[PDB]
C-alpha cells in the first residue's frame, strides 16, 4: 500500500484546436499544501464588537458588528485566476480572442502525508518527526451544494499562486442572523445617537454542520480521492469593451462644407443654421436640432447615486455600482464612480520580500468608456429660454437643504426603460471564475463580482480536517480540555478546467492595443535575486468593437 | 536645426524631464525669435498636426522617455533663431479652445542658433 | 569609509593649499571631488584622477592613487569659495564624505 | 500559417498603438496618408 | 513625500521635458540632503531595483511621457530634505561598472521639504 | 509495495552478431546517485560581474560577465564517453570497425529511498537517520525538448565513471538576455577603455519554467519511473583518419632516371629541366611546372584566422576552428593552430588520491595530418621574376601598421569554392557523444564538439529534485525565510545505448598502428593501493586510408 | 556563492580561481577558462569586409551583407554594417500632400541580435603572455600601410566552417514578396532581398 | 478572410484589387541607349557617385 504513490503533478498550458474558429484552452494546475491542526474543537459561536468608534460622534460606518459560527474545518478552494494561468500564458489568450464559455471543472488530492511533534522539555527543545502510518486525515466534499456557500475572494485568502511554494487554506466561516440598528451622526451631533445590539430573531437560524448532512471519505495513506466532473452552464463573456458612447449612436448630421488646409486648428462647418435643421428630435420646443439634442435609441450606462449607504438588518451598507468610470478623468482618489480596488499582501504581490507587514492597494479601472461624469449634469425647465438664467436651472454647486457635499446629483436614479451595459470585465489575477446564482426568483441581471454564473447550480467545495487523536484521559461530551498530540499533514493537489473560444479577425484598417513588454515595467516579470516576485495587476479588456 | 547652413540635420533636443502636460499633444518649445513668430503648433502623427510652413513636421512620444524630435531641417536661409527647448508649456492648442487661449512661464533663456 | 580634513583655511587669492583623504577597502583609483562653481552646484570640476575638463582645464588639480588622494588648487579667485565635498565610488552603496570650509582670508 | 503557444512565463512583445505613432494610422483632413514602415519579426524563441 | 506628517502621499515630479539618457535605468532627482548620503541608485521593477531602505521603491517609464513617481512616503520623521528632482544624471550606476563612477552636473538649486 | 524491488544493475559489453559485417555494440552501464536537497527555494536570477580585471588596461578577455536563472532543481545526465565504456573493452572497437551508426537511447530509475537527519544540540551532536517511508520524489522529464537545452561537457560535471562510486548530478541553470560592448585595452593604453554594463532589452526574455511546461512523476518509493525508447537521426563517423594532404592529390611526376645503391643518400631524379616539363597548371607564366604548383582537384582543411575574437552582444569571444593542427610540430604551447584542450578534474583522472584540488590539463592534438601550418605562406605578384627580390613579395616576418606579433597570417581567410575536411574526431573518455542541432535555416555543415547530430530532435533530458516538507510554520507565497528538514534521498540510474558498426579489412601490405599496453604507460590501467585510479585519456581516430 | 540581498548592486561569485576550473577548452595554454573562451558548439553570424567595392564587368559595385547590425547600438548612420534602408515617395508615405517633391528615407534595422559590431575585435599571438604588451598584438586603432579610416577590419572574413545565420526577416510595407532563383549550379544560400 | 483548418494549419487568404490609368508610349521602336555622366568620375575621387 504505502510502497506506491498513484499521482501525478501537472502545471501546464496546451492549445488544443478545431475547426472553424473553435480553440480549447485547457489549463491544468496543482500546488503544495501545508495544513496546521485546528487548535479549537467544537463548533463555536462568537459576536465580535467595536464600539468606542460607532460610539464617538460621525463615523457613519468604520465598522459594523457581525456574528460568526466558527468550525474547526478548513477550505482550500480554487476560483481565483492566479492559481491557472500565468502572465506568460495569459497574452495568448486575450489578443486572439474575442469570447469565452466555460465548460467543465474536476478535482483530486493523492499521496497524502501525516507526521508528528514531540516536543522534548530538559532538551533544547528538539522538535522530532516521525512519519506516523496509522493516523487519520478527514475529506468532505458536496455536489448537492446543501450545506451553506461563499467563495473565496471577498478577500482572497485563496490558495497561493506559483506552482513551486506551498499555500494553506483557511478556516471556514459563515454568518449568522442577527439585528442591528443605528442611527446617522456627525461632528456636529449633539445628544446620543443611540446605536444598540438587537438580540437575535428565535424565527430563523441556521446551524449548518457539515457532519450532518454530507458523507466524509477518510484516509490514510496511500489512498486517493477524485471527484468526478460537474459541469457547467452559461452564456459567455465578451472579451472585447464598447467604446461608442450614446454620441456615436445614431448616422452623424451631414457638414456641407468641407474644410481644405492641411494640419490642425481646421474646423468643418454644419453648414446650415440652428433654426432650419431637419431630423427628428424630442424636447420642448425645437428651433434647435443639435448634436446634443437628438433622439436615440436608447441610452447607455446608468447614473447611480454613489457612496450612499441603506440601511437593513445589518444597518450600514454600501450599495454597489454596475459601471465603470470610464470618460471620466478628473475623479480618481480610489474608484470614484466605482472602479473596484482590490487589497491583498505577501501572497500575490508587494514583492515576496517584505519587512513586517503592509497590505498592498492598487485602482483598477474600467478599460469601457461609458460616461457616468456627474460633474457637467443639470436640469432645465420646459420653456427652454436661452440664454438661460440661473433662476430657471440648476447647477451641481446648487445645495440641498442648506449643504454643501450633496450637489442634487447623491439623489437621482434612471436605469428604467432604456439602459444597458456590459457585462463586468474580468480582473487578474486577484479576480474569480465563477460565483453562485441567488435563490429567489427575480434573478439580478448580472454581479458587479464575477464573470461568469451557473444558472443552476455551480459545483461544490473541498473541505478537509486533520483527524484527533487523543493520548489518555476523556470526558464524554465535554468541552472540557482535552489533550491532544499536536500534528499537520500535507497533501498535494492538482486541479483541470476546460474553456472553449474564438479567434477573432480583422475586418478594420487600424492595429489595436495588446499586451506586451515595454520600458514601463520592465520588469514586472521576472524574479528578484532574493527570489522576489510581484505577477503586477494587467487590465483585460483590450479590445474595441462596435456597439450600435 | 543646425549649425550652420545650408540644411544640415538635427540638433534641436531638450527637455527631460518631466516635460509637461501628456495631452496628445503638447509643446512648448520656445518659439521663436522671441519677436515672432510663429509654428501653427503640432497634433499627433498617420495625421494629426501640424505646423504653417512645409517641412516643419514634428514628432515624438510623450511616454518616457519624453523627448522631442526633429527639429528638424527646415528652410534656414533667414538666419533665424530658437535655440531652446524648455517647457511648461500651457495649452497647446489643438487641445485648447477655450476659447483658446492663455500661456503660463517657460524656461531657460538665451540659447541661439547660427544662420 | 571616507572622510574629509584639514578644515578652517583663511587663505590669499591665488595661493595653494593640499586637500586630502583616507579610505579603509582598496579603491583602485576611483576618487572624485566636487566643487561649487557657486550655481548651479555642486556641478563636478575634475573627473576621477587626473581630468582638468569641466568646466575649462587648470582651475584645479588631483593627483594620486590608491586608498590616499590628495586634492591641490592653482587658480583661486572669488569664482571659487567655502566648502566642497568628495566621495568614494565602490560597490552598493555610494557613500559621501563630509567638509573642507575654505574661504577667502578676510581681515 | 501555424498558431504559436505559450510556454513561457512572460508575455511577448506585440505591435501595437499608442502613443508614440497616436495617428500614424488614421487620415489627414486633406486627405493625407503615410503607412509608416512597421519593423516585423517580433517573437523571441530558443536557438540551440 | 509631504508635507508634512506623518507618512502622506506623493509630492515628488519633475522633470519634463527631455529627463535624460534612458538605458534602463537612471536617476537623478538630488538626493539627497545634500550633505548626504544615500539611496542605492535604483533598477526597473518585476524585479530590477533598488534603493537601501525598504519603502524606498521607485518606479516610472522612461518612454513619453517621460516622468517619476512617487516618490514616495516614506519614514519622515528624521526631518530630512530633498524638494527636487532635476536632472543630467550621469551614469545611475546599474548601468555603471566602469568601475562607477562619476557625476557631472544636475540643476535647480534649492527646494526645501518640510519635517 | 515496500516489500519487493523491481530493478537489475547492469555494467555489461555484449557483442552480438549479424550476417555480412554488421556488428551491434550494445552496452550498458549504471550509477550509483546521491543528492543534497537545494538550499534555495524560489528561482533566481544572478548578475554576475568581476571588473578591477576588465578595469586595469590591457586583459582583452581574462573574464566577461554573465547572468543566470538559478533553478533548485538538478540534472542527470548521460552524453560522456565514460559513462559507459571501458578503457578494456574500448580497444575492440577501435581496432576492428571503420565505422559507427548510433540508434537508440533510453534510461529508467528504480528503487529510490529517502533518509532524514536530525540535528541534536546538547549531544555531541550525533546524526541520527531515520528512514521516512511517506517522504517523495520528483521527477520530470519531457521528450518535447520545449524547456531550454544544454547538454554538459563544457565543463564536464557530468557523471562520474566507474560503477562503484557514487556520482552528484549538477544545479541546472541556463543563459538570459543582457547586452554588453566592451572596447579593447593594452598596457600602453591611456585614458580609459570605457567597460559598460548595457541593462536588458525588454523585446525578448525567457524564464523557461518546467513546471510551466511538462508533467511530473512523483514518487514514494517501491515505484519505478521508465522513459521509452527516442530513436536517433544520424549520419555515421569515421574512425578513419586521411593523411592525404594536397601533396598526395594527383599522380606523381614520372622519373626518367632511377637511383641505384642501396642505404640512402640516394635521390632520384626528375630527368627533365623545369622548362620542358608536359603537363596541366595553374599560374602566371609557367616555363615551370612543379612538384608545388600544378592543378589539384580541390584543398584540404582551410587557413583560418586564429585567436580573433569578433564582438557582439556578449562583445569578446572566440572563434572557433574545425581543423586539426597535424603537420605542425613546431608550435604546441596548449592546441596552437587550436587541439581542443579538456581540463577535468577529482573525477576522471588527477588520480584519486589528491590533496586539496589542481586542475588537470592535457593538450589532446588531433591524429588527422591536414597541413594548417601557418609558419612558411607568403604571396607573390603575378610576374614572377625568379629569384624574387625583396620588395616583390611578402614574408611572415613583416608587420602590419608597425606591429610584430601580428605577421599577415591573423588576419586571412579561404574557406570558399574548394575547401573540405574531416568531421571531428571523437576523445575519450572526456569528450561528448551527441549535440541537439541548431534552430535556424542554414544548418552549420558540422560541430567543433559532438562527432553525431541529430538532424530532427535529440533525447531529452532526466531532471530531478527532492520534494519540500514544512514542519509548522508558512506564509503563502513569500520569499521570506520557511523553516525546512534537511533531507537527503539516492536513487540507483540505469542505462543504455546501441551502437552499429562495420568490421574494417585490410587489403594494404602493412600492418596498421593500434592502441595497446607498453611500457610508456605500464600502469595507467591498474589501481593503486589506496585506491588510486585515472583513466588517462586516449586518442582514437588510429586507421589510416586512401583519400582521393 | 549565492548573492544575499534584494535590489542591485549585487553580484554573484565564480568561486573558484581562474586557474582551477574544469572544462573543455580550445586555447593555446589554459591555465585559464573563462566565460568568454570555452568550445562553442559553432558561430553565429560572419564577421564581412564592410564597405569593399570588387571589380568587374561594371567595376565598382558594393558586396552585400547577410547579417543585421544588431548589438551594435554606437554605429548608425544610415545601416553601418548594414540595415537595408527603403527610399521612396509620394506613393507610400512622405504624407500625401507634399508640396514640389523630395524622397522618403528611413533606416531599417534588425530586429534580430546577432553581434556582428566591429569595434572590440583583435587578435593575439600564441603565447598569451597577460597581461598583454602592446607589441605583441593588434587593436581597432592600428593603421595598414599608414592610413586612418581602415582599422584591420575592413579586410577580414571568416563564413567559412561553423557559421550559420536566419533568412532576412520580411520588411513592409516597402518589401518583396518572392524572388526568382538563379541559373548557375551553385544556388547561394539566400537573397538578402526576399524572404 | 480568415479560413480555419484542424490543428494549427490556418489559411490567410488575401485579394486585392487596383484602378490603373496607362498613357500610350510616346516612342515606337525598340531603343537601345547608353547613359554617361562623366565629370564626377573625371574628378579626382568619387569612387562611385
Amino acid at each position: 500500500g504505502v510502497g506506491i504513490s498513484t499521482g501525478t503533478f501537472n502545471n501546464q498550458t496546451e492549445f488544443k484546436f478545431l475547426e472553424n474558429g473553435w480553440v480549447y484552452i485547457t489549463a491544468n494546475s496543482s500546488r503544495l499544501v501545508h495544513l496546521n491542526m485546528p487548535e479549537s474543537e467544537n463548533y463555536r459561536r462568537v459576536v465580535v464588537n467595536n464600539m468606542d468608534k460607532t460610539a464617538v460622534n460621525g463615523n457613519m460606518a468604520l465598522d459594523d458588528i457581525h456574528a460568526e459560527i466558527v468550525t474547526p474545518w478548513s477550505l482550500v478552494d480554487a476560483n481565483a485566476w492566479g492559481v491557472w494561468f500565468n502572465p506568460g500564458d495569459w497574452q495568448l489568450i486575450v489578443n486572439t480572442m474575442s469570447e469565452l464559455h466555460l465548460v467543465s471543472f474536476e478535482q483530486e488530492i493523492f499521496n497524502v502525508v501525516l507526521k508528528t511533534v514531540s516536543e522534548s522539555a530538559t532538551q533544547p527543545p528538539t522538535k522530532v518527526y516521525n512519519n506516523d502510518l496509522t493516523a487519520s486525515l478527514m475529506v468532505a466534499l458536496d455536489s448537492n451544494n446543501t450545506m451553506p456557500f461563499t467563495p473565496a475572494a471577498m478577500r482572497s485568502e485563496t490558495l497561493g499562486f506559483y506552482p513551486w511554494k506551498p499555500t494553506i487554506p483557511t478556516p471556514w466561516r459563515y454568518y449568522f442572523q442577527w439585528d442591528r440598528t443605528l442611527i446617522p451622526s456627525h461632528t456636529g451631533t449633539s445628544g446620543t445617537p443611540t446605536n444598540i445590539y438587537h438580540g437575535t430573531d428565535p424565527d430563523d437560524v441556521q446551524f449548518y454542520t457539515i457532519e450532518n448532512s454530507v458523507p466524509v471519505h477518510l484516509l490514510r495513506t496511500g489512498d486517493e480521492f477524485a471527484t468526478g466532473t460537474f459541469f457547467f452552464d452559461c452564456k459567455p463573456c465578451r472579451l472585447t469593451h464598447t467604446w461608442q458612447t450614446n454620441r456615436a449612436l445614431g448616422l452623424p448630421p451631414f457638414l456641407n462644407s468641407l474644410p481644405q488646409s492641411e494640419g490642425d486648428t481646421n474646423f468643418g462647418d454644419i453648414g446650415v443654421q440652428q433654426d432650419k435643421r431637419r431630423g427628428v428630435t424630442q424636447m420642448g420646443n425645437t428651433n434647435y436640432i443639435t448634436e446634443a439634442t437628438i433622439m436615440r435609441p436608447a441610452e447607455v450606462g446608468y447614473s447611480a447615486p454613489y457612496y450612499s449607504f441603506e440601511a437593513s438588518t445589518q444597518g450600514p451598507f454600501k450599495t454597489p455600482i454596475a459601471a465603470g468610470r470610464g470618460g471620466a478623468q478628473t475623479d480618481e482618489n480610489q474608484a470614484a464612480d466605482g472602479n473596484p480596488r482590490y487589497a491583498f499582501g505577501r501572497q500575490h504581490g508587494q514583492k515576496t520580500t517584505t519587512t513586517g507587514e503592509t497590505p498592498e492597494r492598487f485602482t483598477y479601472i474600467a478599460h469601457q468608456d461609458t460616461g457616468r461624469y456627474p460633474e457637467g449634469d443639470w436640469i432645465q425647465n420646459i420653456n427652454f429660454n436661452l440664454p438661460v438664467t440661473n433662476d430657471n436651472v440648476l447647477l451641481p454647486t446648487d445645495p440641498i437643504g442648506g449643504k454643501t457635499g450633496i450637489n442634487y446629483t447623491n439623489i437621482f436614479n434612471t436605469y428604467g426603460p432604456l439602459t444597458a451595459l456590459n457585462n463586468v470585465p474580468p480582473v487578474y489575477p486577484n479576480g474569480q471564475i465563477w460565483d453562485k446564482e441567488f435563490d429567489t426568483d427575480l434573478k439580478p441581471r448580472l454581479h458587479v463580482n464575477a464573470p461568469f454564473v451557473c444558472q443552476n447550480n455551480c459545483p461544490g467545495q473541498l473541505f478537509v480536517k486533520v483527524a484527533p487523536n487523543l493520548t489518555n484521559q476523556y470526558d464524554p461530551d465535554a468541552s472540557a480540555n482535552m489533550s491532544r498530540i499536536v500534528t499537520y499533514s500535507d497533501f498535494w493537489w492538482k486541479g483541470k478546467l476546460v474553456f472553449k473560444a474564438k479567434l477573432r479577425a480583422s475586418h478594420t484598417w487600424n492595429p489595436i492595443q495588446q499586451m506586451s513588454i515595454n520600458v514601463d515595467n520592465q520588469f514586472n516579470y521576472v524574479p528578484s535575486n532574493i527570489g522576489g516576485m510581484k505577477i503586477v495587476y494587467e487590465k483585460s479588456q483590450l479590445a474595441p468593437r462596435k456597439l450600435y | 536645426s543646425g549649425p550652420g547652413l545650408v540644411q544640415p540635420s538635427q540638433t534641436l533636443s531638450l527637455t527631460c524631464t518631466v516635460s509637461g502636460f501628456s495631452l496628445s499633444s503638447y509643446h512648448v518649445h520656445w518659439v521663436r525669435q522671441p519677436p515672432g513668430k510663429g509654428l501653427e503648433w503640432l497634433g499627433v502623427m498617420w495625421n494629426d498636426g501640424d505646423t504653417s510652413y512645409n517641412l516643419a513636421l514634428n514628432s515624438r512620444l510623450s511616454i518616457s522617455r519624453d523627448t522631442s524630435k526633429s527639429q528638424v531641417f527646415f528652410k534656414m536661409s533667414s538666419l533665424q533663431t530658437e535655440d531652446t527647448a524648455t517647457y511648461y508649456c500651457a495649452r497647446p492648442e489643438l487641445p485648447g479652445l477655450t476659447y483658446g487661449v492663455w500661456f503660463p512661464y517657460w524656461g531657460q533663456g538665451t540659447l541661439v542658433t547660427v544662420s | 569609509l571616507m572622510t574629509q580634513i584639514p578644515a578652517s583655511m583663511s587663505i590669499s587669492v591665488g595661493d595653494r593649499v593640499t586637500m586630502n583623504c583616507k579610505a579603509s577597502q582598496n579603491v583602485d583609483s576611483n576618487v572624485d571631488w566636487y566643487q561649487q562653481k557657486t550655481g548651479q552646484s555642486p556641478n563636478l570640476l575634475i573627473y576621477k584622477a587626473s581630468n582638468r575638463n569641466t568646466g575649462v582645464p587648470d582651475r584645479f588639480t588631483g593627483s594620486g592613487s590608491g586608498t590616499d588622494f590628495t586634492f591641490t588648487i592653482s587658480n583661486m579667485q572669488a569664482e571659487d569659495l567655502a566648502v566642497y565635498y568628495c566621495m568614494q565610488s565602490t560597490s552598493y552603496p555610494l557613500t559621501f564624505g563630509s567638509g573642507t570650509k575654505l574661504e577667502i582670508k578676510r581681515a
